[PDB]
RNA sequence: AAUUGAAGAGUUUGAUCAUGGCUCAGAUUGAACGCUGGCGGCAGGCCUAACACAUGCAAGUCGAACGGUAACAGGAAGAAGCUUGCUUCUUUGCUGACGAGUGGCGGACGGGUGAGUAAUGUCUGGGAAACUGCCUGAUGGAGGGGGAUAACUACUGGAAACGGUAGCUAAUACCGCAUAACGUCGCAAGACCAAAGAGGGGGACCUUCGGGCCUCUUGCCAUCGGAUGUGCCCAGAUGGGAUUAGCUAGUAGGUGGGGUAACGGCUCACCUAGGCGACGAUCCCUAGCUGGUCUGAGAGGAUGACCAGCCACACUGGAACUGAGACACGGUCCAGACUCCUACGGGAGGCAGCAGUGGGGAAUAUUGCACAAUGGGCGCAAGCCUGAUGCAGCCAUGCCGCGUG
RNA sequence: CCCGCAGAAGAAGCACCGGCUAACUCCGUGCCAGCAGCCGCGGUAAUACGGAGGGUGCAAGCGUUAAUCGGAAUUACUGGGCGUAAAGCGCACGCAGGCGGUUUGUUAAGUCAGAUGUGAAAUCCCCGGGCUCAACCUGGGAACUGCAUCUGAUACUGGCAA
């Protein structure tokens, strides 16, 4: 409403869409992992982890999941896979 | 220990869901007589070991549950 | 960031500031961390008019506090050692 | 296509929720009201602090009906229910200030211009 | 030196003593009314309808991030007003500057209110599992690329709000790629993550005369600290009622998955059958809590304006997005209630910010001045903004002083 | 804030006067008009109504109303009562609860002691300081009677034992 930082409104949408896509693509690669664990495939399970690890670590750096959120995911996944891998 | 609490058991009958009674005396803030103000606490005790009637020593840990912020330390006495 | 500044506990037309260390975001006369001096600008030439526990001010500026503009003057106006 | 005994919904903030038509105005022996005609109604039920109480008797203009409206090409606009807008007795003119649901252009009636100005649709 | 301070009277009786209510002298007030009314200093000023609101103002700032010229200011090869040094327009963003736009930081502060809340609250005292913008210590970073886009141009729809096509372009916008430890996962071996430039002045030397180069400043990335802010857990205390005695299925606990910055029935699946309760649960009624304020010799009683702390709310219900921080007081979205605009097709708005208005009431102020001070936002700065604030206006409303001899 | 200028020049009101309660007479009125916090005044001499003279009390205020506490030991913890004045349940048995003879040992929760931390600033209070005084402003103390932690003391109370 009439006050300069209308700008801010339209700004936070540009932001919102940006983060929306990277935020999904990320949880996809995360999904691909839990998929293999439910399957049984230890290799695809590691294969999945090794391609998602960078993009999590990476997203965090960029700052839509800042720090430990990544950690937990790695930690969790790692346990799971070699729980029976 | 940074402080500890004693108290009798009161309820053992639940997979580690141990609850302990604590008893203080306190001067009535108005009529000076001393009365019994009781406190019940929900304490953790891995591999269930205390029993109804046991005196027990207890300490304040972080939240183990919505209810539990205390584990036990030692036991004292039984078969009341 | 924390800051050293003048709270104005004066009295219409005869100001008398407390000098305080506080979260710069708070109100000029609101919540503060500790008091570290005072500054009567109507001191009168009689006696006192700008007492100022330096060795604390010190401490906080060590811990990262900025100083006002007025206060900065007072410190460099107390002189410092004499 | 409304007549005596017909219940109607209300398309305004009048406070009336359910009304009954006790008269079809506009001509001796005249049976139906529809389109955008004026009817006399009684109030069967109303909200607790409205502009009108239950039991009140006044007029209203029908603005929505199951039977609808034909247009000069053959088409029809049909509504799922019958709705009217309450008017004051010695003036027609709407008692309410807001209108709800769509209305038809048939209301182009002068005295009902406020009703088109307000109101969401058609 | 520093709470060292306590009084009674009237009235049942013909009279009496007792019992016992009523009344009175005292302090106190954000007060009102009636009569009266001189001046000043400090203070106080919608207690009611968390009723509804016309209009102005209450949050911006940075050209030292970016392409930039539309306004007005100058200057300019050169075209000129010509009254031959005083100077006019074509233009040219050349720099002083600067509407609009991108970007940055602030719009989570400051200011309002007391609705909800008997506890995600508050007060006291503690605890462990966390994040923390600006500011600050330490240690190294800061390579090399890429595709966009607003502005603008053209075309075009609307009364307006504001749009549709197609191009076109810069960066501290954006994304890869490198680099990767005292960081993250991992017992290890290993694997994995980042960034941005912008100014100021300057000797050779010289360059495509823009600059490299030197040099200092400022911003940018990473890790560990500080400082502050905030999240969370426990205990005790913090109104009333039994003409409310039973309450409870995510309910209580466990195991695992998931989740959060973090512990956790936070969530789920499965198991155990628990958990609370007369030391008052549940239900109902009322209520923001504190410091303190008034009174009282005290103990108490009463109270929570003005000042400061915490919480909570921002038309009503609900939501999340952005962000270090919000489920956002002058942000967004949905529903609702209600109001305004209109060319009738569609749009817009929320004073419990300041002033002001209607309404309610026994009753509560000016649509003022200024950033000079202090304090806050942004900027290297100069500065710009700041109804915070500092002042002024109104009322004997109070305190204090003074006068009317 | 300072100096000059004129001329007492512009500047007093409100409640009360029966007792409680400081302050008294006259006229009018006549259970009327009316007053009133409580008692209670008014029917022919009204210090109680209304007016007047006088007086008492406060003063740019004064009265009235509303409101909290006080006096009220009238919810009595400090600090009260129940034969006849308000008040012993018609009587009993008894769960919970409260209380509990006497001895030794032990415990250290109640209790007591010390130390440490904390109890925001303002406010209150004491001693000062600054506005011509005062209100107001300010330095510094004192106080916040509280809470927690640690270590001790064991008479009393609580726990355990006999
Ligand atoms: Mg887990
Ligand atoms: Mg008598
Ligand atoms: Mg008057
Ligand atoms: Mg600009
Ligand atoms: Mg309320
Ligand atoms: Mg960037
Ligand atoms: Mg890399
Ligand atoms: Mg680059
Ligand atoms: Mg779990
Ligand atoms: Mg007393
Ligand atoms: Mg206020
Ligand atoms: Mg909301
Ligand atoms: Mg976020
Ligand atoms: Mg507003
Ligand atoms: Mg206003
Ligand atoms: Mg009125
Ligand atoms: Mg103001
Ligand atoms: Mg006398
Ligand atoms: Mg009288
Ligand atoms: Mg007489
Ligand atoms: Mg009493
Ligand atoms: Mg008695
Ligand atoms: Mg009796
Ligand atoms: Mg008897
Ligand atoms: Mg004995
Ligand atoms: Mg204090
Ligand atoms: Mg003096
Ligand atoms: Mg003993």
């Amino acid at each position: 409403n009439i006050k300069s930082a209308k700008k801010r409104a339209i700004q936070s949408e540009k932001a919102r869409k940006h983060n929306a896509s990277r935020r999904s693509m990320m949880r996809t690669f995360i999904k691909k992992v839990y998929a293999a664990i439910e399957a049984g495939d230890k290799a695809a399970a590691q294969k999945a982890f090794n391609e998602m690890q960078p993009i999590v670590d990476r997203q965090a750096a960029k700052g839509l999941i800042h720090k430990n959120k990544a950690a937990r995911h790695k930690a969790n996944l790692t346990a799971q896979i070699n729980k029976l891998a | 220990k940074i402080r500890t609490l004693q108290g009798r058991v009161v309820s053992d009958k639940m997979e580690k869901s141990i609850v302990v009674a604590i008893e203080r005396f306190v001067k009535h803030p108005i009529y000076g007589k001393f009365i019994k103000r009781t406190t019940k606490l929900h304490v953790h005790d891995e591999n269930n070991e205390c029993g109804i009637g046991d005196v027990v020593e207890i300490r304040e840990c972080r939240p183990l549950s919505k209810t539990k912020s205390w584990t036990l330390v030692r036991v004292v006495e039984k078969a009341v | 960031m924390v800051t050293i500044r003048l709270a104005r506990h004066g009295a219409k037309k005869r100001p008398f500031y407390q000098v305080v260390v506080a979260d710069s975001r708070n109100a000029r006369n609101g919540r503060f961390i500790e008091r570290v001096g005072f500054f009567n600008p109507i001191a009168s030439e009689k006696e006192e008019g700008t007492r100022l526990d330096l060795d604390r001010i010190a401490h906080w500026v060590g811990q990262g506090a900025t100083i006002s503009d007025r206060v900065a003057a007072l410190i460099k106006e107390v002189n410092k050692a004499a | 296509m409304i007549q005596e005994q017909t219940m109607l919904n209300v398309a305004d903030n009048s406070g009336a929720r359910r009304v009954m038509c006790i008269k079809v105005l506009g001509g001796s022996h005249r049976r139906y009201a529809g389109v955008g005609d004026i009817i006399k109604i009684t109030i069967k039920e109303a909200i607790p602090r409205g502009k009108v109480k239950k039991g009140d008797v006044l007029k209203a203009v029908v603005v929505r009906t199951k039977k609808g409206v034909r247009r000069p090409d053959g088409s029809v606009i049909r509504f799922d229910g019958n709705a009217c807008v309450l008017l004051n007795n010695n003036s027609e003119q709407p008692i309410g200030t807001r209108i709800f649901g769509p209305v038809t252009r048939e209301l182009r009636s002068e005295k009902f211009m406020k009703i088109i100005s307000l109101a969401p649709e058609v």
